[PDB]
């Protein structure tokens, strides 16, 4: 039973803004690395590794991606890799793409999961064979095999953002723990890794994430089941939930083959430098793997690739690792080193280019000094212009004469934060930052954050939780039933008996007006504030205090509260008849409250106060008037 | 279609006469649902295993999906001995669903043949998805409860408060408490545990409930549980007259590899019946059926029309199916659409008698603020429920219909939820919400479907 032809799922959308604002007018997969689009690199890697069917999922600027793909080498009838483009505006993550893959049932056997910005020459045959053997020996256990590359932690192709640390069972190459070390100085590994394997639990920090996976259809099934899932979320959830589901993730480490993902500008620069210096052989600039007539060149000494129809000025020096696109014109006495220049560029005289990447159509005037800067399509630089390291000029951006743009400066034709906040008042190009005849806007740390710039008495807690809950209920007009739900949930959670339940209830209810109250203690104002709370929240009292002798407990709580707050003693009645009017207390309970005087002396004067004489008379006046009602 | 059971005839069948206590229906399938609100390692599964024996499951997939969410069912037949000489509760006996309607007494109860009384189904979930499964929709998910507390620990355990909060939120009035694992418990220990239990349930819905002590492993006092199911648990009201509806929970492809053409079968869809009676040979519509996308990526739904080839209830074969258990409808749908539980989340009903297909909902949610019955140990913010945020994936649970949803906008309390897949529902239905706190989905509120974006089901 031979396996079906190998298939690949290519995600042409990064689903993030790591290339803002360059991605405002161009998809990431179409950015030229060494004058060749990234998606071309990924498709060449897939075709070389033996992939016969490729599903390209495009969401952002899918029209441009489709237009570029249709003219590519891999959309020709002679190609052994059939490219099928699936586009949708409802893609927001790799999870959506994999859920759609599962819904369409595109893949029947193990496939390759890669992004559209992966540059690699890895042959996946060995890893695929190991994955198939593992799945044959243990049925439906191992579901994914990630591809890693041996590297030192100090290599330039290892940015802190994408650095990972992996705890691995070295005997079977099984991933036990996977973590990202961004912003961390101390890596924590759960002890649960050291449960079964008592010998190999190698903690590896020398693995570079190639972002290539060999995935069984179970990966898509699990992405469908867990609709909240990126790949890192999937890996973390699989490693955590190994008890519930016996799925495993393994890894394959390559040492002699190159593989990397262009996920930011720093990684872009590192990968471009590696590509120019033949680290991804045979994917070299002269190999012309895209089979395009305008991307052919000859490779001379010192890794200098020169295209056709390239004119070099007298006295110009190309030091090393320089790729010149076809039709480029370079002036006299220039010094270009470690730089990639796209086709159609125009370089003036006495221009210094060091570690810079100029895309198609860039015009640079004489006397410029550019270091570690990226100049996108049709950008222009005037005379006496110096670009400090990590300076980006996007498409159709002109920088005026006699400027020195500082490090980290990004200039784009889009307004810096206008539409960013708007996600109308045309803002003029400030000559103080872009110069005369300069077209563009300075893009500050609003978008620079991910640009080329980097290296017990539990009764009291019951009381305060109830107080907070009723505060939120008051603010949100929470219904009485929902409130009762909340205090009931708290009561079960903290294991509070019923007596304490209405003790705390009356306690908090009575101090609620005093939380926002200062101490000009006016009884009438206190009653006015308390009345809406009593009438709106009355069902809580009615359904919480009803049986026998619970009314006495509530009355004792009221007596304690008001013996603490003596200054409001005038509003004894304003509380008693308010509690009466809502059927919180009955006549027998209120009459038996003062029947016994076992309390302290103050309680006695709380039964015969200035207003309490009249109200204790009314306690029998209402009894005799009860013939009329109730 | 199976011997030693009551005959079922479609011709001699009337929907109006049908009752939950009908002998013909009970003889083959369960009619009432009694969810067991317990906990693993406390005998939650052991109690059900002792009551209902050991199942085998007619159809099972090679891969189990959403095992932590699946609403498992277990059918059990409860019988009463007609001989008055035999003392209660020994006259009441529990057994499997494959037993004949009458069997001779196996005990020296001086003769007397047992007779079938009721057929129950235990709605057991590995977690608490029951809560938002049944907490506002109501429907007919269950009408009883089996609160389980073990005996080795001391009430209230930290795993008990959530159970009581669940019992309260479900608005269940019929709850029976089963004190399990009390075999290795002293009499004084059992008495003080019962005192703690009654103190904990004081003032709650479990006030007037039995506290029956049982031993699941040794099968002790199970007959008391059967007796209280007979007497304490009332007969729920069910509507057998409306057009049948079934929420699809399982889905199988029954064709074994390397089978002959004549042996090919259609797609078997397991599910739960809400309101109505399904008949063999009845035309059925499954919605939203086939969900696909256009060339530009526009959702479109084609409902699947088919005919009921057969009906199954565990190991029994039915001619007509009624609510009160997990019924598997074997149909004429292609096995491609019903393989590996790919039809879960669809509504199967009479033709032209199904709700509308929605892609987005506009709900009026009331957000909870602390997890129900959870002890906040150390981290005070762990039990706190944060407010809804944009681009957050919740779990909308309309009855037994589970579906994901991304919150697109919240104005004051009206939240728009973009479902991962379109679902069949009607405006004004009670839905619930869940959020992935850690390793689990936990209920965080509920709401009503004020409005919603509907999709027109294309039919060819």
């Amino acid at each position: 039973e031979p396996p079906p032809p190998l298939q690949a799922v290519l995600v042409a959308d990064s689903f993030d803004r790591r290339f803002f604002p360059i991605s405002k007018d161009q998809p990431r997969v179409l950015l030229p690395l060494a004058n060749v689009a990234l998606i071309d690199y990924t498709l060449e890697f897939l075709t070389a590794t033996g992939v016969q069917e490729t599903f390209v999922f495009c969401c952002w600027k899918a029209a441009q991606i489709k237009e570029h793909l249709l003219k590519s080498k891999w959309c020709r009838p002679t190609s052994l890799n059939v490219v099928r483009i699936i586009t949708s505006e409802l893609y927001r993550s790799l999870g959506d793409v994999l859920r759609d893959v599962d819904a369409k049932a595109l893949v029947r056997s193990d496939f390759l999961l890669v992004y559209g910005d992966v540059i690699s020459n890895i042959n996946i045959t060995r890893a695929l064979e190991e994955h198939r053997l593992r799945r044959k020996l243990e049925k439906n256990v191992s579901v994914m095999t990630m591809i890693f590359k041996e590297s030192s932690p100090s290599h330039p192709t290892r940015c802190h953002e994408d650095n990972v640390v992996v705890a691995v069972d070295s005997t079977t190459n099984r991933v036990l723990h996977f973590q990202k070390t961004q912003g961390l100085r101390r890596f924590a590994f759960p002890l649960s890794l050291f449960q079964g394997s008592s010998d190999g639990v190698e903690v590896r920090y020398d693995l570079l994430d190639c972002h290539i996976s060999i995935c069984s259809p179970q990966v898509a099934q699990l992405f469908t089941d867990n609709f909240d899932y990126t790949r890192d979320d999937f890996v973390r959830g699989l490693l955590v939930n190994e008890e519930i589901l016996g799925n495993q993730i393994h890894m394959h480490v390559t040492a002699k083959e190159y593989g990397a993902r262009v996920s930011n500008l720093h990684m872009y620069s590192a990968v471009c430098a590696d590509v120019i210096r033949r680290w991804v052989y045979p994917l070299t600039p002269e190999a012309n793997f895209t089979d395009s007539t305008t991307q052919s060149c000859t490779h001379s000494r010192h890794n200098i690739y020169r295209g056709p129809e390239v004119s070099l000025g007298h006295g110009s020096i190309l030091e090393e690792n320089v790729l010149l696109g076809s039709g480029t014109v370079i002036g006299s006495n220039c010094f270009i080193t470690n730089s990639v220049i796209g086709p159609g560029c125009h370089i003036g005289d006495n221009v210094v280019l060091d570690q810079t990447y100029l895309w198609q159509g860039v015009r640079v005037a004489a006397g410029a000094q550019i270091h570690q800067s990226l100049l996108c399509d049709n950008a222009e630089v005037k005379e006496r212009v110096t670009l400090k390291p990590r300076s980006v000029l996007t498409s159709q951006v002109v920088v005026g004469p006699n400027i020195t743009l500082p490090e980290g400066s990004v200039i784009s034709l889009h307004p810096p934060d206008a539409e960013e906040d708007e996600d109308v008042k045309m803002k003029g190009y400030n000559p103080a930052e872009v110069g005369a005849a300069g077209k563009g806007y300075l893009w500050k740390a609003a978008g620079m954050n991910m640009e080329e710039e980097e290296e017990m008495d539990d009764i009291k807690v019951f009381q305060n939780e109830v107080l907070g809950t009723l505060q939120r209920g008051k603010e949100e007009n929470i219904s009485c039933d929902n409130l009762v739900l909340e205090i009931n949930s708290l009561k079960y959670a903290y294991n509070i008996s019923l007596k304490e339940v209405m003790q705390v209830l009356s306690h908090v209810v009575l101090e609620f007006p005093l939380q926002q109250m200062d101490s000009p203690l006016d009884s009438s104002r206190y009653c006015a504030l308390l009345l809406p709370l009593l009438k709106a929240w009355s069902p809580v009292f009615r359904n919480y205090i009803k049986r026998a002798a619970d009314h006495l407990e509530a009355l004792a709580a009221i007596e304690d509260f008001f013996l603490e707050h003596e200054a409001l003693g005038i509003s004894m009645a304003k509380v008693l008849m308010a509690f009466y009017q809502l059927e919180i207390l009955a006549e027998e309970t209120i009459l038996s409250w003062f029947s016994q005087r076992d309390t302290t002396d103050k309680g006695q004067q709380l039964r015969k106060n200035q207003q309490l004489q009249r109200f204790i008379q009314w306690l029998k006046e209402a009894e005799e008037e009860s013939s009329e009602d109730d | 279609g199976q011997p030693h059971l009551s005959r079922q005839d479609l011709t001699t069948l009337d929907v109006t006469k049908l009752t939950p206590l009908s002998h013909e229906v009970i003889s083959r399938q369960a009619t009432i649902n009694i969810g067991t609100i317990g906990h693993v390692a406390h005998g939650k599964s052991t109690v059900v295993k002792a009551i209902s024996g050991v199942h085998t499951v007619r159809f099972k997939n090679e891969l189990e999906r959403n095992i932590t969410i699946k609403l498992g069912y277990a059918n059990a037949k409860i019988y009463k001995l007609d001989d008055p000489s035999c003392p209660r509760p020994e006259c009441y006996r529990s057994c499997g669903s494959s037993t004949p309607d009458e069997f001779p007494t196996d005990i020296p109860g001086t003769k007397g043949n047992f007779k079938l009384v009721r057929h129950v189904s235990f709605v057991d979930c590995p977690g608490h998805d029951i809560l938002m499964a049944t907490m506002l929709n109501g429907a007919a998910v269950m009408d009883a409860a089996l609160l389980l507390i073990a005996g080795n620990e001391s009430c209230p355990q930290p795993q008990t408060s959530e159970h009581l909060a669940a019992i309260e939120i479900m608005k269940l009035k019929h709850i029976l408490i089963l004190q399990n694992k009390i075999d290795l418990v002293k009499e004084s220990q059992a008495k003080e545990q019962y005192e703690q239990i009654l103190a904990f349930v004081q003032g709650t819905v479990a006030e007037g409930a039995p506290i029956i002590p049982i031993s699941a492993q040794l099968k002790y006092n199970i007959e008391v549980v059967c007796e209280y199911i007979v007497k304490k648990i009332p007969v729920p009201p069910r509507d057998f007259t409306s057009e049948p509806r079934l929420i699809v929970i399982r889905s199988f492809d029954v064709n074994k590899p390397g089978c002959e053409v004549d042996d090919l079968k259609g797609g078997v869809a397991g599910g739960s019946i809400l309101k109505g009676v399904l008949k063999v040979g009845q035309e059925i519509e499954v919605r939203p059926g086939i969900v696909s996308k256009d060339s530009e990526g526009k959702l479109m739904c084609k409902p699947i029309f088919s005919k009921i080839v057969s009906l199954f209830a565990e190991h029994n074969d039915l001619q007509y199916a009624a609510p009160g258990g997990l019924i598997g409808v074997g149909t004429k749908i292609d096995p491609t659409l019903c393989r590996a539980d790919r039809m879960v989340g669809q509504v199967l009903g009479a033709v032209g008698a199904l709700p509308e297909i929605f892609t987005e909902l506009e709900i009026s949610y009331f957000l909870l603020r602390r997890l129900l019955g959870v002890r906040t140990e150390g981290d005070k913010k762990a039990a706190k429920v944060q407010k809804l945020s944009k681009n957050e994936v919740l779990m909308v649970n309309i009855g037994s219909l589970s579906t994901g949803g991304r919150v697109s906008a919240v104005k004051a309390d009206l939240g728009k939820i973009v479902l991962t897949n379109p679902v069949c529902t009607e405006v004004g239905e009670k839905i619930a919400l869940s959020r992935r706190v850690e390793k689990h989905w936990r209920l965080i509120g509920w709401g009503q479907i004020r409005r919603g974006v509907t999709i027109k089901p294309t039919v060819d």
